[PDB]
């Protein structure tokens, strides 16, 4: 469990920069005037890791 | 309308500022154009508007009574507005009282 | 040369994209010729890549003859085309560890 | 001079300078990129508390870099952990300023990286992960060589073919009929034609915001 812990947590750290990346890069640019069909935006943290690991899991 | 109130003096005070950028916005520029269609002839009406700075959307600078002519300037000045800047609600407010 | 064509193409262009085309497949055949001079077809057909080489060129070379007609002004089938494409997998094989992994 | 700065490293501060990033990691969390120049409080303070952390980390930087020396210090995972203060010292260099200003923000969500810099069971993991990854660049070129066989062929046959739409005959309206537009061919070509109130006619509909057709090469890719 020494590594499980450790892999997973690595894991996690990756998708941490890549969510604060993505807040950074898109957050807030996804106001299109088009009605918000956009639920899966990058404007908060909890918000964005959500869309970060949709785009993993593809 | 006429029956069920008294006569107003309406000051809206729309919020452009950054945050409701998008849909928002086009909800607002609707609301807004929604609500000058309940004033009366002999009622007053302005749409302020603040970003961090309180302004008026429109030219008129004081009540203006809501005529039908009177709305179409509120109107079409509301619908030419757009989001931008922090959003303060101090000097807005400062500036509808 | 088969990677900058792009739709909202410049007569020119297209032109300039042909006389390439014509250019490269001379140079193919060439290369054709040469090699069945540096051994006899029964010493040609032996590899599969060259077999390979040969239907890339002979499809560029029959391709650039239909080109005769002109169907779209500058103001058919188009099979031949994917041939000089279809060349760069031989360029693959010039690795050992792509060519041991994928055989 | 350089004594008491290199005996700083034998005291066990680094679990503050850990702390550290796990304290910006946490205020890069809490910010919340409003759409357009827009902020509430938090996001006034946050500013604050990041000068407060380029302050505790140039400091560090010097203790750290004049005690290893600049042919040495550089020499490691280090790098990076330099780099990331550079350019967002530059970031205050040009915050007080005033463009493409703030982009420059992002290298900042580059410090949870220095995370794992700092905990040796993780970086010993980390460089299991990236040398398993080594092997499979064959796989990637392969990859790579399909993708770019495969969209020259696309561009042979596919080229610009997405763009003529159904639009209406009447011909008060050039907005595609249709609620989802799909590319159609006029007559003489095939795939679909029209409805009995319609023209197969050009424009520029095709597919979603003409992001995914074939017409470019870097659009077939
Ligand atoms: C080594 C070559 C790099 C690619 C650049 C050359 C291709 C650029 C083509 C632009 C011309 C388009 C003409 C039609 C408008
Ligand atoms: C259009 C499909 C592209 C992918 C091609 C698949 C592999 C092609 C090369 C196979 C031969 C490998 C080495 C042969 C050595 C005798
Ligand atoms: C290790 C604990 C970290 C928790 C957060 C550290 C930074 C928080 C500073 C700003 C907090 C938000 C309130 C701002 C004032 C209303
Ligand atoms: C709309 O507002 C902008 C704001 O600067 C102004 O420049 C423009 O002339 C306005 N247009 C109309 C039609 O009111």
């Amino acid at each position: 469990v020494r590594s499980i812990a450790s892999l997973l947590l690595l894991l996690f750290l990756f998708i941490i920069i890549f969510s604060l990346l993505g807040m950074q890069l898109f957050g807030g640019k996804f106001n299109f005037d088009e009605m918000q069909t956009r639920r899966s935006t990058f404007d908060n943290f909890p918000q964005s890791l959500l869309t970060v690991f949709q785009i993993l899991t593809g | 309308i006429q029956g069920a109130a008294s006569p107003k003096d309406m000051l809206i005070l729309v919020d452009v500022s950054g945050s409701v950028s998008g849909l928002t916005l086009k909800l607002i520029r609707t609301s807004v154009s929604e609500m000058l269609e309940t004033l009366s002839d002999d009622d007053f009406v302005n749409v302020a508007s603040f970003n961090s700075n309180a302004q008026d959307v429109s030219c008129f600078q004081h009540l203006v009574q809501a005529n039908v002519r009177n709305k179409k300037v509120l109107k079409d000045a509301v619908n030419n507005i757009t989001a931008k800047g922090i959003t303060d609600y101090k000097k807005g407010f400062s500036f509808a009282f | 040369c088969l990677a900058m064509q792009h739709y909202g193409q410049s007569c020119l262009f297209k032109i300039a994209m042909n006389i390439l085309n014509m250019l490269f497949t001379g140079l193919f055949t060439v290369e054709m010729i040469l090699k069945l001079i540096a051994f006899k077809p029964k010493g040609y057909f032996s590899d599969p890549w060259n077999v390979f080489d040969f239907l890339i060129v002979i499809g560029s070379i029959i391709d650039v003859i239909l080109s005769e007609v002109n169907p779209a002004e500058h103001t058919s089938i188009t099979f031949f085309r994917l041939f000089r494409v279809m060349r760069l997998v031989k360029l693959l094989s010039r690795g050992e560890g792509i060519r041991t992994l994928l055989w | 001079r350089r004594a008491c700065i290199s005996i700083v490293e034998w005291k066990p501060f680094e679990i503050i300078i850990l702390l550290t990033i796990f304290a910006n990691c946490v205020a890069l969390a809490i910010y919340i990129p409003f759409p357009e120049d827009d902020s509430n409080a938090t996001n006034s303070n946050l500013e604050r508390v990041e000068y407060l952390f380029l302050i505790i980390f140039t400091v560090e930087a010097f203790l750290k870099v004049i005690a290893y020396g600049l042919l040495f210090h550089p020499n490691a995972y280090l790098r990076n952990g330099w780099n990331l203060l550079d350019f967002i010292i530059v970031v205050v260099g040009l915050f007080s300023a005033i463009f493409d200003v703030k982009a420059l923000r992002a290298f900042r969500v580059l410090r949870p990286l220095r995370l794992v810099s700092g905990v040796p069971s993780l970086q010993v993991v980390l460089n299991s992960i990236i040398k398993a990854m080594v092997p499979l660049l064959h796989i990637a070129l392969l990859v790579l060589f399909v993708i770019i066989i495969y969209a020259i062929i696309g561009l042979e046959l596919f080229m610009g073919k997405m763009h003529k739409t159904c639009y209406n005959q009447e011909g008060i309206a050039d907005v595609p009929a249709e609620d989802d537009p799909s590319p159609c061919a006029l007559e003489t070509g095939h795939g679909r034609q029209c409805q009995n109130g319609t023209v197969c006619k050009p424009g520029w509909d095709g597919p979603k915001h003409g992001i995914t057709n074939f017409d470019n090469f870097a659009f077939a890719m």
